[PDB]
This record gives C-alpha cells, sequence and structure tokens, in this order.
C-alpha cells in the first residue's frame, strides 16, 4: 500500500520518480507470487488449465484480487476470451477442454462473486449469452458449474 | 554367417550381425544364378531367391541350453523409392518387423529419419518391461506415437483451415509433434542415448501435454513416474 | 567420373539408373514437372542426395559455414514448403496462415532467385561458390527475420508492402560479375536487412 | 499407355485425392458444426431482433448490433453454400475419382503384368 501510494504520488527529481517507479515494479515482481498469480497466468497465456486450488482457496483469490482489472479489466477480458473462443468456434467438450471450461467457469464465478462491476462487461463480451448456453451440457458437473454461474448472475442484477 | 555361428554354439557368446546393401547382393546373387543361365523370375529375379533369404535370415536367434545367442539386422536400400520391390516384399513377411526411412525427414536436415508410423517390431514386446528395459517403456511408446500420427493430422488439418481452427488436443498433438521432431526423433551420427535417457527424454517431452492428454497411459505408471 | 543415364520420359524405374543408383556416391536427378514448364536446370528436391555430403561437410570445417550447416536449413525450409505446398494445391490460397503464406514466399524465392540459373546469359552462365552461399544466407536471413517479425505482431501484407526493393535484390543477388564485388554487396544486403526494422 | 510411371502418377493422385477427402469430410465436419452454432445464433438473434420492433435517441447503437447479426446470418447461409459445395466434393471423392482410379489400376497392372507375362514367355521360348 506504500508502493501504491508512492506510485500515486508524485516528485519533483527524475532519480525520485524514476527509482520510485522501479521500486514499484521490483515489489510488484516478488508480490505477484506468494500465493503465486503467475501459475494461473501460465494456463491462461497457453490456454491449457490443470486442477489447482487457484480459485478454490479464497486468499489465493484474495491476493490476485486487486489484479483482476487494470485497464477495462484486460485480465477479465483475457480470462474470458479462453471461454469465448471456446464458444464461438470449438465448443467439443471431451477430456481436457471440458474440465478446462467448468475451471474457467469456477473462476469467473468467484471472480464475479468478488468484483460486483465484473457484470457489464460480460454482457458486452458475449458471455451473458455463452453461461445461459452453458446450462446444457455433456457433462453433469459442468452444468453445474454453469448452473453455479448462472445463480452467480442471478445474485446481483 | 559361419563366423557368428561359430562364436555362439561352440564358443558361447553374444554375438551381432550386420548387413549393408543387400540390394547389391541381391544383384549379385542375380548374376551368380545367370551365370548358371537359368531363365529369370519377374522382373529379372530368381524365384528361389525367397529360400536363398531363408537361408540367410534363419541364422539368428537362440538356442535352448546356451548362454551366448546370435542376432542380425540386415539392411537393404529399396529400388527407386519403392517399397513394391522384390527384394523388401521378401524380407517383410519373413524378418519380424520393418524400418523404413522418410525421404522428407532426410531432406529436412535433421539426424536419422526413420519414420515412426512404418517402424514396428513383433519382438518388441519381450524386449521391454521390467526387468528387460522399463514399465514406462511400451506406454510411453505407443503414446508418442499416437502423438505422432495425431501431430501428423492435425498438422495436415492446420494445413487447410488454418491456425484459428486448433483445437486442445489438437494443438497439443501439433507441439508434440514439432517437439518430438525437432527433440526426440533428433539424436545424430555419434550420438548415443542410454535407454534410461531415452525414457527420461520421452516422459520430458510428454511433460507439455496435461495429464488427462495421455489415454494410452495406466495410472499406476503415471503415478509411479510423473515427478 | 560423370556419368549421365537417358531414362525415357524421366522415369525413376529405369533398369539402367536402376542399377547405376547402387553403385554411384552421387546422383543429381532432373525433374520432368520442372522441365516442361520451360524452368531453369531441373533438380527434385527430396530425391536429390549426397553421401559425401559429411566428408565435405567436413573439408568445409576449414571454409566455415555459410552455407555448409545453412544447406541443410535452406533443405529444411524447401521441405516444408514442398509438404505445405503438397497440401496447398488441395487447398489453395483460401485459408493460410502467416507463417504458411511466409512459407510459400520462401518457396517461390528460393525457387526464383537461387534454383534458377541461366546458361545463355553472359553474367547469370556460373556462380562462385562464396556467391551462392551469399544468397541462401540473404535468403535465410529474410526469411528468419520475416519469422522474427511475425512474432513481433506484425502482418504479412504490411511487411510485404514495406520493402520492394529487398526482393528485386534478393533476386539480383546472383553473379553478375564475381568475386571482386562480394563482400560490398554481403554489406549493401546486411544494411538493407538492419533498414527492414 | 500401360507404364509403370502413368500407374505411378495414378497411384499418387489416388493417394492425394483420398488426403484430400478426408480433410475436405474434416472441413465439413467443422463448417457444418460452425453453421449449427451459428443457426442458433442466428434463431436467437430472430428473437432478440423480434423483441422490440413496432421515442428518443441513441437509436443507431440498436440497429448496428442487429445489423451485425444479420452479416453473421449471411455469413452462416453462405456457410451452408459452401458446406454443400464440399459435401458434393466429398461425394465425387468417394465413389467416382477413388473407383475410376482404383479400377484404372487394377486394369494397368494386369495389362502390365500380362505383358511381363508374355515377355518371360518369349524369353523362357
Amino acid at each position: 500500500p506504500t508502493v501504491q501510494s508512492l506510485s500515486e504520488r508524485k516528485y519533483s527529481d527524475e532519480e525520485l520518480r524514476q527509482d520510485i517507479s522501479n521500486l514499484k515494479e521490483i515489489l510488484e515482481n516478488e508480490y505477484q507470487e506468494l500465493t503465486s498469480f503467475d501459475e494461473y497466468v501460465a494456463e491462461l497465456d497457453s490456454k491449457l488449465l490443470c486442477w489447482s486450488p487457484p480459485h478454490v482457496d479464497n486468499g489465493f483469490w484474495s491476493d490476485n484480487i486487486d489484479e483482476f482489472k487494470k485497464d477495462n479489466y484486460k485480465i477479465f477480458r483475457q480470462l474470458i476470451e479462453l471461454l469465448q473462443a471456446k464458444v464461438r468456434n470449438g465448443d467439443v467438450n471431451a477430456k481436457q477442454e471440458k474440465i478446462i471450461i467448468q475451471v474457467a467457469l469456477n473462476d469467473i464465478t468467484h471472480v464475479v462473486e468478488l468484483l460486483p462491476e465484473s457484470i457489464d462487461v460480460l454482457d458486452k463480451t458475449g458471455g451473458k449469452a455463452d453461461i445461459m448456453e452453458l446450462l446444457n451440457h455433456s457433462d453433469s458437473r459442468v452444468k453445474y458449474e454453469a448452473l453455479k454461474a448462472t445463480q452467480a448472475i442471478i445474485g446481483y442484477t | 554367417l559361419t563366423t557368428a555361428e561359430y562364436l555362439a554354439y561352440q564358443t558361447e557368446r553374444h554375438v551381432l550381425t550386420i548387413l549393408t546393401d543387400m540390394s547389391s547382393y541381391a544383384d549379385a546373387l542375380r548374376e551368380v544364378s545367370a551365370a548358371r543361365e537359368e531363365v529369370p523370375g519377374r522382373r529379372g529375379y530368381p524365384g528361389y531367391m525367397y529360400t536363398d533369404l531363408s537361408t540367410i535370415y534363419e541364422r539368428a536367434g537362440r538356442v535352448e541350453g546356451r548362454n551366448g545367442s546370435i542376432t542380425q539386422i540386415p539392411i537393404l536400400t529399396m529400388p527407386n523409392d519403392d517399397i513394391t520391390h522384390p527384394i523388401p516384399d521378401l524380407t517383410g513377411y519373413i524378418t519380424e518387423g520393418q524400418i523404413f526411412v522418410d525421404r522428407q525427414l532426410h531432406n529436412k536436415g535433421i539426424y536419422p529419419p526413420i519414420n515412426v508410423l512404418p517402424s514396428l517390431s513383433r519382438l518388441m514386446k519381450s524386449a521391454i518391461g521390467e526387468g528387460m528395459t522399463r514399465k514406462d517403456h511400451g506406454d510411453v511408446s505407443n503414446q508418442l506415437y499416437a502423438k505422432y500420427a495425431i501431430g501428423k493430422d492435425a498438422a495436415a488439418m492446420k494445413a487447410v483451415v488454418g491456425e484459428e481452427a486448433l483445437s486442445i488436443e489438437d494443438k497439443l498433438s501439433l507441439e508434440f509433434l514439432e517437439k518430438f521432431e525437432k527433440t526426440f526423433i533428433t539424436q545424430g551420427a555419434y550420438e548415443d542415448r542410454t535407454v534410461f535417457e531415452s525414457l527420461d527424454q520421452a516422459w520430458s517431452l510428454l511433460r507439455i501435454y496435461p495429464k488427462e492428454m495421455l489415454n494410452r497411459i495406466s495410472p499406476k505408471i503415471l503415478d509411479e513416474f510423473y515427478d | 567420373i560423370v556419368a549421365a543415364v537417358s531414362p525415357a520420359g524421366g522415369d525413376f524405374s529405369d533398369p539402367v539408373t536402376t542399377a547405376t543408383l547402387g553403385i554411384t556416391q552421387v546422383f543429381w536427378g532432373l525433374d520432368k514437372k520442372l522441365a516442361q514448364r520451360k524452368h531453369f536446370p531441373s533438380i527434385n528436391t527430396s530425391v536429390s542426395y549426397s553421401k559425401y555430403t559429411n566428408v565435405l561437410n567436413k573439408f568445409y570445417d576449414s571454409n566455415y559455414p555459410e552455407f555448409p550447416v545453412l544447406r541443410d536449413r535452406m533443405k529444411e525450409i524447401l521441405s516444408n514448403a514442398e509438404e505445405l505446398e503438397q497440401v496447398v494445391q488441395l487447398v489453395g490460397k483460401s485459408a493460410l496462415s502467416d507463417s504458411d503464406k511466409i512459407t510459400l514466399d520462401v518457396a517461390t524465392l528460393i525457387k526464383e532467385d537461387f534454383l534458377q540459373q541461366n546458361g545463355y546469359s553472359t553474367y547469370d552462365a556460373f556462380c562462385p561458390i562464396w556467391k551462392t552461399f551469399d544468397m541462401m544466407r540473404a535468403f535465410i536471413s529474410y526469411h528468419d527475420e520475416a519469422q522474427k517479425a511475425v512474432a513481433n505482431g506484425a502482418n504479412w501484407s504490411k511487411l510485404a508492402d514495406s520493402t520492394g526493393d529487398v526482393k528485386h535484390a534478393v533476386s539480383s543477388s546472383k553473379f553478375f560479375e564475381p568475386s571482386r564485388g562480394e563482400k560490398e554487396v554481403h554489406g549493401e544486403f546486411e544494411k538493407l536487412l538492419s533498414t527492414m526494422q | 499407355f500401360p507404364t509403370r510411371m502413368t500407374l505411378g502418377l495414378m497411384k499418387t493422385k489416388l493417394k492425394g485425392a483420398n488426403q484430400g477427402y478426408s480433410l475436405l469430410k474434416r472441413k465439413s465436419e467443422a463448417l457444418t458444426k460452425r453453421f449449427r452454432d451459428i443457426t442458433k445464433r442466428i434463431d436467437d438473434a430472430k428473437q432478440k431482433m423480434g423483441r422490440v420492433m413496432q421515442a428518443k435517441e441513441i437509436y443507431s447503437r440498436a440497429v448496428e448490433t442487429l445489423v451485425e447479426l444479420a452479416s453473421l446470418q449471411t455469413a452462416f447461409i453462405i456457410l451452408d453454400e459452401v458446406i454443400k459445395v464440399t459435401n458434393r466434393r466429398v461425394n465425387a471423392i468417394e465413389h467416382v475419382i477413388i473407383p475410376r482410379t482404383e479400377n484404372t489400376i487394377a486394369y494397368i497392372n494386369s495389362e502390365l503384368d500380362e505383358l511381363d507375362r508374355e515377355e518371360f514367355y518369349r524369353l523362357k521360348k
């Protein structure tokens, strides 16, 4: 918080400000990994997920909670990008892809539960229709997660 | 053959036989058969050539009561890049399994181009397993072969509609194929890798794929291997 | 010993060529497809091979790379371009990726700016080893730079329309008055590669 | 006409037609799935556009999305036509080209084997 406030602060000297931003970046470098948010970032970038309690643990979710939305919820947009790409295209659920879309469903569910303002984007991202379209799936677990996210969207309307 | 036989039945020692350019020996045997002025068969080849090969490849095997074993691995170049040649057809049903060569991979500037698809061995079941090589041998072998095949199919598919239509298992098989081609397949001229190093490299290359990405692997093996 | 078989129709099933194949240490094939296409002298990509390539590389260890090890790279590019064109012929230019288009352009370039040789022309009559190695180095440079730029977030169209001189210069890189103007041409080529950005 | 080279070219063309048939089949499947999803989306867009039909400003942000959905619909129709052409090509690569190539290869093989048999008979004589 001190580094955040310092970053939000102002400085007359150039070296002071440069060292401030550098120290903030240096702190944020190892701050993201504790509780590593980069672990989920690797799964997101590679578009391949696995079994980890990243979205299961409230603490781990709370650690990356502040990093969920930076500019127009870019991280959230990239998070929904995989599911959307698995919606408009692909959408053949077997083995990996199904559990990945389900884990992404639960993660986005916890995310929406944490961030109330994350709904307005989901409507403009076409995720509102895709989430409802996921009500009927091949797996009962996938349908359960989709129904959970449906009730989550029904929580705040 | 007699030299290998003398070091087996008598000297009682492990022996290995290697023959190069069996096609040249086939043309030589053709000239030898023509020396008797006998009427040649199809495509100018002796009809007894099957027995001639049967008098060659039958010099390999294990003897009961003898510790020393003799193994033979002949080599023949297919004429005009065709497997339809009489020689290949002769050694095909006789010998168990065959090791082919891909001209594309050889023209790709890589290490030895043995196509995993065509490569097979009938006695391969007895050459692996616990006490022989490893329990992770056959399973990872079939899994790697499946990865290369499905990777090839996905390579053909991606060359059609593009890489935007790439699916999960499709992209995984693509990366696995590219990796195996640029890592697993490529060894070297003087390079010799141990079976343990081969299995380790296989598991490391298969680590790119998820745990559910391999349907050819058993639960116990996967639990006793992956770490 | 330089021997040339005369197979009828350009078939590799010729008994003369069949017998000469299991003897000669080097075989240069002539593709009937490229020959009837009024293209400069035909050489099959996958069929052409040399058993002395290892020894020739050992002798090239003194003369160094470019293009001792880059011949295998160009072979990889040409083979991959062949496997890509094999599908493309049954597919077309409609659905393809960026790397695929770059590979196709690399194929057309390797065909036109390298394999093509005019014996009738005084300038194209012959090319030096260092000259051909320089052309291959330039082609591999443009190719690697294209692959790098494709990973930099740049499209194919803008990159293709960016430099139109570099291509025409890459096609003209076959001497044409060797060997004195070699190093300077290499410097200009590197200057263009640095001018690409 | 009956040459080994011709047999090789015919066989190569046959294999290429087979691989092309498989590729066209998979492409037809993907196009079918895509056209199906686009069809469901077309129905959803039909109900959405039918929701409000028959005031103030900002109507420019309304009919635009409907125009996009209409573009998706037309693209879906074109995808259906293309899928039909692909299915026709697959049908032409099934009982037409494959059978013709197989029959031609069989006849050529018979002719070559018979010619070789005649030559071998003359040599034996």
